[PDB]
């Protein structure tokens, strides 16, 4: 259809949602998920070590 | 007047040929992807990754064509 | 070069490294250079050409088998 | 209300443009000429949906627990691991940017497409009668300007990473020498690889635009042409298919973004 | 054309679409979430058994 | 006013080429799906999933073509 | 004179391309079906049930073009 | 006069496209039927049954195109 | 002019497309015939009987266009 | 009068399409003939008979087309 | 004037379609000949004989086309 | 005037053919890529390099067509 | 002026169709040559010689078309 | 006038059909090249030579068609 200035206004909205997401959203969620994964992995690892 | 008659036909040719090209290219590629998935299940995710790698390249020119046909239809005519 | 083994049900018929071979595979004459992709096929009775490292050709007669 | 079906279908394809020369609303019957006329309906629904995404994810990222997760936390972490695996499957660099970029792309484009499912004339009717606005169309991804906006952002990332991760020297070598590998063919090589570089972002944006535009345009047609007592038997079998389309057209955007950024550096 | 009739037909079609959704699209999502919480509980159960 | 008949032809060509593309792409794809089922008949519900995942792409451009042809044939004409 | 004539030309092109599309697509699909029936005949009642599902999708889009060609010929005259 | 003289050309287009579509579809289908009959010669009467089953679906769209082409030539023009 | 010359063009289209279809379909079908005859050099009569069975159906619908093109040229023009 | 050129155009179309079909169908059939002959190199006197048996059918409609093209060119025009 | 001008196009179509048919048919047949040669290199002098035997049949019609094209371009011009 | 109406049609045909060509060529090339990965997926990183090496040439000309089509549509207009 | 504007289209049809035919025929033949050479690297020169022998047959008619298209475009203008 | 716009139409036909040919034939050839490389990964440098050998004759005619398209377009 018709190109518009909106292609420029939307580039502001895009970049800003990527920075706030990158900083606040992603790092903590991945931190929590990895914190669960590590605990179960190493707990069972300790379990099989003591068994032997 | 004389404009819209021919401009609609131009967009029509453009997007018809785009539809032929993208449909046939993806049909072949997906047929090979499905034979590969039937051959070796448990690789479905990796083959699907590669399938999208290629499908992204297949549809480029057809999608420029679709975009410019819609441009002609709703911008010029 | 790669390692070729020709073995019967009874005795070993050959071994060692090889540059290439030519077999008359079931679906047609065939040639296996190094690094060849994994292949499995029956082969028709006849001679199998070997060229041992340093180009020493020799023919073995094979009544048939699976390559 | 003298709506001829060819005219009702017309009004629905009208954006609610505001002119930046005088901050005035561009009426549908005469379209002013200028590049300075923001489409307001979409940018709102776009910033609003990105805000809704970010708020939903933040009200959990600030609380997520490593015990047995709640039924809502679980839904978010599911998509988190999904995007994270799609990234790990197609990217090995150390950049912290790629994963959140792909997450935002996937969820935001998915929400924008989701608008396509609602009854076409609900929000437009409320927007005309209750508020008074002349026109409204509520699908952000069914408009050119937003889609290529994201494509050009990802294009600038393509260039940034292509320069950073192999320097101007390797970049200029790749552009010129390939694909014919001889310095005789350099002149032509620049055209092919040059546009082929240009082809990626343009095609990225148009893949989403065309699909969402022409999936909306159907609801406008089914709505206008068929009598009320016949609309459902052709409408619902279309929405059941667009539920697949809206998912695939966001997932492909995410995947191709990841691919262009990872194949650029490595 | 009457515009009210169109708003009637769209409402009918949207009701029908929601009724499809509830009975084919929503149950799978809740099943996935429930099965991932089952999995996570078991995996925490694994660490509890390992301490035992 | 001669305008109309030509627009009907422009819609006819769009929908015809779209029909060819979307029919042959899905035919090629479904042929591979079926030969895959014949080999691993218990996997059918998984290959149906992959087949519907891929078929949504074959019908990307052909369905846009159908939409715009049906539009021109009615909305414009 | 030539207004009503050309409508028939557009219906002709539309239905001709729709016929090629559906014909070739179901030809390929049924060819792969027959091959799967040949390789495992005791499995035919299942491959047929999957064949009809796929065939429904294949011809689906040629058949609205068939409907619109019949519309153009008779209804629009 | 041009009006019906061109209807003759319209029927020509329609049923020529129908002819090639049905011919190639049945050719592929029959080629696969013969390969099946060659792999399991004890099975021919069953595979031929299935072949006739699906060949009715193949030509179904071609056959109405043939009917309408003949109509346009004899009835209309 | 317009009366006689176009009818020859309609016959030309009819009997060119009929030629395309009736040639390529039988080429495809006979390729599998000759492959079966190379796999089972005893069955050749049975497979050629099946080949004619199917080939009658293959060639039938082109022959409608063939007779109709001869009609258009001689009977009409 | 100008009419005479469209007759040459019609014969050009008709004979070109007949040449396309008569070339490609026999190309396929002969490709399979050779593929079968490489397997059983002693069955050439038999496969080469079956080859002509089928090839007689391929070229028939193309031969009708070619003869009518020659008639249109020299006799009528 | 057009009696001169159009004829160059009417031979253009003839010698385009002749070239496509001959090139594609001989490409297929020579490809099959080559794969036969690679598998049975000893049979090369036999498969070459049979290849030349068959090529003269595919080359049959395309040379009618090309000779009539040369005639029309130079003889009637 | 007629200039722009015809120039849009020229660009439309050029980009349409370009899209068909590039899409189907990359579709075939990618189908072969995917089958070669399906047999052994550790050569994915290597086959996926040779794939781009060849796709760069497959899509050489089609972008010459796109490049000039865009020129005609936006520069000659 | 009025005369010359159509001879460039007469050349265009010849050379577009000849480029398609020659390109695709040599593509097939070279693909089979590369397959046979990938089976047997030792026969590569013999297969190359047979390839070049058949390839001369491949592009004969296409090259007649190229010569005549260049003639028309630069000698008849 | 009517003269020039038809020149661009013929140039477009030439340069589109040349694109069809040069894409489809090199796709058909490169597919076989790739599977052969996946088969004899050591002979890749050997097979790529023959691949270019044949690629040249594949491109033979499409390049003449392209040059005449550019001629008709800009040089007349």
């Amino acid at each position: 259809m018709n190109l518009n200035a909106t292609i420029l206004g939307q580039a502001i909205a895009f970049v800003l949602f990527v920075l706030f997401c990158m900083k606040y959203v992603w790092p903590p969620l991945m931190a929590a998920i990895e914190k669960r994964q590590k605990e179960i992995a190493d707990g069972l690892a300790s379990a099989e070590r003591a068994h032997k | 007047n004389l404009n819209m008659d021919l401009l609609y036909m131009a967009a029509a040719v453009m997007m018809g040929l785009a539809a032929i090209g993208a449909a046939i290219g993806i049909g072949i590629l997906g047929g090979k992807f499905l034979e590969g998935a039937a051959r070796q299940p448990d690789l479905i995710p990796l083959l699907r990754t590669q399938f999208f790698i290629v499908m992204g390249l297949v549809d480029a020119i057809p999608m420029i064509a679709v975009g410019l046909g819609l441009y002609v239809m709703f911008a010029v005519a | 070069t790669y390692h070729l083994d020709v073995v019967s049900a009874e005795q070993q018929m050959f071994s060692g490294l090889v540059e290439k071979i030519q077999v008359t595979g079931s679906e047609g004459e065939l040639g296996i250079y190094p690094g060849h992709a994994p292949l499995l096929t029956a082969i028709k009775p006849g001679m199998i050409r070997i060229v041992k490292q340093h180009g020493h050709e020799e023919f073995i007669y094979l009544s048939g088998g699976i390559l | 209300e003298n709506m001829t079906p060819q005219d009702y279908i017309g009004h629905h394809l009208n954006n609610l443009q505001l002119d930046l020369r005088t901050f005035s609303l561009v009426d549908p019957q005469n379209p002013p000429a200028t590049f300075w006329t923001i489409n307001i309906d979409s940018m709102f629904f776009s910033v609003v949906l990105g805000l809704l995404f970010l708020v939903l994810f933040r009200s959990v990222a600030k609380k997520a627990t490593s015990g047995v997760p709640g039924k809502f936390q679980t839904a978010i972490e599911l998509v988190i691991g999904f995007v994270n695996g799609s990234v790990k499957d197609m990217y090995h660099g150390k950049s912290k940017l790629i994963a959140p970029l792909a997450l935002t792309i996937f969820v935001w484009v998915f929400l924008m497409n989701l608008m396509d499912l609602l009854p076409i004339d609900l929000l437009p009717y409320i927007a005309e009668h209750v508020l008074g606005l002349p026109a409204l169309r509520v699908v952000p991804s069914a408009d050119v300007n937003v889609t290529l906006s994201m494509a050009l952002g990802v294009f600038i990332l393509i260039l940034f990473y292509s320069i950073k991760m192999k320097g101007i020297g390797g970049f200029t070598k790749e552009l010129t020498l390939q694909p014919f590998n001889h310095w005789a063919f350099i002149p032509v090589n620049l055209i092919l690889e040059g546009v082929s570089l240009l082809s990626k972002p343009v095609s990225l944006g148009l893949r989403l635009f065309g699909n969402m535009y022409a999936g909306e345009l159907i609801f406008i047609l089914i709505a206008g042409l068929l009598p009320w007592w016949s609309q459902w038997i052709l409408n619902v079998p279309w929405a059941i298919f667009h539920i697949l389309i809206i998912t695939l057209q966001a997932f492909i955007f995410m995947v191709l973004t990841i691919v262009y950024l990872s194949m650029a550096s490595e």
